[PDB]
RNA sequence: CUUGGAUUUACUGAAGACUAACUACUGCGAAAGCAUUUACCAAGGACGUUUUCAUUAAUCAAGAACGAAAGUUAGGGGAUCGAAGAUGAUCAGAUACCGUCGUAGUCUUAACCAUAAACUAUGCCGACUAGGGAUCGGUUGUUGUUCUGACGCAAUCGGCACCUUACGAGAAAUCAAAGUCUUUGGGUUCUGGGGGGAGUAUGGUCGCAAGGCUGAAACUUAAAGGAAUUGACGGAAG
């Protein structure tokens, strides 16, 4: 391809590009809100996180870190903010 | 119903045996070599003197009571070759063509799990 | 000159009750005489018989067991269990290219203090959708899968006797379970307990050798 | 000049390879660059299945293959015409030559 | 001739030249 | 070597080695190299990260670590092969090829040695230039599939490679780098200057030695050499 516009890619090819390999690079990883299945409790969480979160209201384990994003505990629903 | 003993030929490519023995093989029934049907070194392990030492060896067994016999057949093995030699093959066409039943049949040629240095040196023999 | 064979005496082999053809076939020795009984120079000896010929049954023709007489009774031999192994055609037959083999072995004594090594052996499956041309696990699934054999054997071996360890060794019960609990692991197929080995047997129990055998 | 882009063996991404025998003249070579054909045989040739399948006392008996695996050097394969010389453009082929 | 057997061949002159030199050092 | 029972056969044991098959245009390591299980010890690349520091970096005279095999010194081991040696053949002669034995060695522990066609005969770092299918490790999305794992389908980062083309390069063989080089300049280390004499002599230095590293000149010489073409020949194939 000889003429292509470089300035304004085609979002679908721009989507399986790798993070720093955009135009402006940017993360892919996100922050979740955590619920417990036992309460209701808002809880930050990153999506790619590398410690074992727990919430503060009951000590129960959020997340297992993982090679990529963390595994969340089965009971607990995650909602991207 | 039969009496079985356990024919084991060792076929190597200078050579060819054959053993009857029992089933334990402590007992040894009839062991003719093909250097036994020849007079010429170069083919003691030609096929035909192996279905000779095979005639013999049945003939033996018949007289014995052996009436059917379990294959071991082998060869050199170790680090030398893992074919059979020539005569295991005539051999074992002759036991099967001389009366004798046949049982089960095997292969039982050593073979290193590895193993110690072969003859010959690096370069091999160079003919 | 003598004809050695004007001498020899035929005794019958007979095989403990955990098989079905107890008749394994006749041996001969040197007819008892008063320097050397036959007794004394006939028990101890063992017999490589396939498994096929001790069950009627063509499902065992690839092993073959090794019973050793260790009591005589008159004109009949009575054996013991000896050992176990793979034929070579059938571990040949089994060790291809493009998938992963699997060993593992134990040294462990059954309740009745009979020490054995117990060789296991699988290969890894290709499932019936793969695509792809080699059936490789990683070195790290291979270690699980080797573990958990030798857990099994050392618990399978270790909870019952020797006739009992026969009895499961026949129908391959510790290779089915050793398949069924490496599913989550990887899948694998041909999973065999290829040999069994007799290190160290206990004192001889004439009447536990005779309640195997009628 | 350079015969052949893999040298005539098949190490790439490695420093050394452990050697094997030749079968026919015990030589050194490696394993990589070695010659190998797996067999698989008849026991028995098939003349005598006949009179073997006569002379068994088992209905349905099968009779046992012969596995092996050959080894040999460069001389031993091209001597036994295991390999053959091949044209320069015919040399790059590298399928299994289309006789099965 | 071979360059193997040429090198072998220098390093015994080689060894002779340093072997006769050191009896009178 | 063998009627003094060889070779063969079954059972048992002991020694040293070595890790077959699985084993691959697959993996790991700076290279040399590394392949039975498990435990322990300390490392490592890649990947993932909306963690942290902010130029700490690239290549490197001097100077260091490691460095196949063989070899040296001293203990231990010495199964198997096996320099030297002994021997039977072949031959005109073969103290060569072939056969049977065999000592150093091969293995190991403490030290030395510092060299290989140590090769991808291709320095390292960085950027860009072309299509394609495989494959190993990680991650991310998803099945008429078997039983969570495996497999299947997609993306991606990193590797080991491979296939096609020749924009381009090249003397050509060939090369995705050996391209972006007379339209000659991204950074940097090393090396070469016709063939021999010669990696020799001499001096120095390292080494127990074998030897390593550094390293000339006189003299001599018109080619030596690289890649390819046609033919001729081959105790090469068809
Ligand atoms: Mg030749
Ligand atoms: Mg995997
Ligand atoms: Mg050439
Ligand atoms: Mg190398
Ligand atoms: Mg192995
Ligand atoms: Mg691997
Ligand atoms: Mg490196
Ligand atoms: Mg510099
Ligand atoms: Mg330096
Ligand atoms: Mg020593
Ligand atoms: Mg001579
Ligand atoms: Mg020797
Ligand atoms: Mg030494
Ligand atoms: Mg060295
Ligand atoms: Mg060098
Ligand atoms: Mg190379
Ligand atoms: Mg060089
Ligand atoms: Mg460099
Ligand atoms: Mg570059
Ligand atoms: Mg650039
Ligand atoms: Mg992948
Ligand atoms: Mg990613
Ligand atoms: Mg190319
Ligand atoms: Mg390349
Ligand atoms: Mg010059
Ligand atoms: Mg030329
Ligand atoms: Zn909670
Ligand atoms: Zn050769």
């Amino acid at each position: 391809v000889l003429v292509q516009d470089l300035l304004h890619p085609s979002p679908a090819t721009e989507a399986k590009q790798h993070k720093l390999k955009t135009l402006v690079q940017q993360p892919r990883s996100f922050f979740m809100d955590v619920k417990c299945q036992g309460c209701l409790n808002i809880t930050t969480v990153f999506s790619h996180a590398q410690t074992a979160v727990t919430c503060d209201s009951c000590s129960t384990v959020l997340c297992t870190p993982t090679g990529g994003k963390a595994k969340l505990t089965e009971g607990c629903s995650f909602r991207r903010k | 119903s039969q009496v079985f003993g356990v024919a084991r030929i060792f076929a190597s490519f200078n050579d060819t045996f054959v053993h009857v023995t029992d089933l334990s093989g402590k007992e040894t029934i009839a062991r003719v070599t093909g250097g036994m049907k020849v007079k010429a070194d170069r083919d003691e392990s030609s096929p035909y003197a192996a279905m000779l030492a095979a005639q013999d060896v049945a003939a033996k067994c018949k007289e014995v009571g052996i009436t059917a016999v379990h294959i071991k057949l082998r060869a050199t093995g170790g680090t030398k070759t893992k074919t059979p030699g020539p005569g295991g093959q005539s051999a074992l066409r002759a036991l099967a063509r001389s009366g004798l039943r046949i049982g089960r049949i095997e292969d039982v040629t050593p073979v290193p799990s590895x193993s110690t240095r072969r003859k010959g040196g690096r370069r091999g023999r160079r003919l | 000159v003598v004809d050695p064979f004007t001498r020899k005496d035929w005794f019958d082999i007979k095989a403990p009750t955990t098989f079905e053809n107890r008749n394994v076939g006749k041996t001969l020795i040197n007819r008892s005489t008063g320097l050397k009984n036959a007794a004394d120079g006939l028990k101890g000896r063992v017999f490589e018989v396939c498994l096929a010929d001790l069950q009627g049954s063509e499902d065992h023709s690839y092993r073959k067991i090794k019973l050793r007489v260790d009591e005589v009774q008159g004109k009949n031999l009575l054996t013991n269990f000896h050992g176990l192994d793979f034929t070579s055609d059938k571990l040949r037959s089994l060790v291809r290219k493009w998938q992963s083999l699997v060993e593992a072995n134990v040294t462990v004594k059954t309740s009745d203090d009979y020490v054995l090594r117990v060789f296991a052996i699988a290969f890894t499956k290709r499932q019936p959708n793969q695509i792809k041309k080699t059936t490789y696990a990683q070195s790290s699934k291979l270690r699980e899968v080797r573990k958990k054999m030798i857990e099994i054997m050392q618990r399978e071996v270790s909870n019952c006797t020797l006739a009992q360890l026969t009895s499961k060794l026949i129908p391959e019960v510790i290779g089915r379970e050793i398949e069924k609990s490496t599913q989550t692991i990887f899948p694998l197929q041909n999973v065999h307990i290829r040999k069994v080995k007799l290190l160290k047997q206990p004192k001889f129990d004439l009447g536990s050798l005779l309640a195997l055998h009628g | 000049p350079k015969k052949r882009a893999s040298n005539g063996r098949n190490k790439k991404g490695r420093g050394h390879v452990k050697p094997v025998r030749c079968l026919n003249c015990a030589r050194c070579v490696p394993k990589d660059k070695a010659i190998k054909r797996v067999t698989i045989r008849n026991m028995v040739e098939a003349a005598a299945v006949r009179d073997l399948s006569e002379a068994s006392v088992y209905a349905e008996y099968a009779l046992p293959k012969l596995y092996n695996k050959l080894h040999y050097c460069v001389s031993c394969a091209i001597h036994a015409r295991i390999v053959r010389v091949r044209s320069r453009t015919d040399r790059k082929i590298r399928t299994p030559p289309q006789r099965k | 001739m071979r360059d193997k057997w040429r090198k072998k061949r220098v390093r015994r002159l080689k060894r002779k030249r340093r072997k006769v030199r050191a009896r009178s050092k």
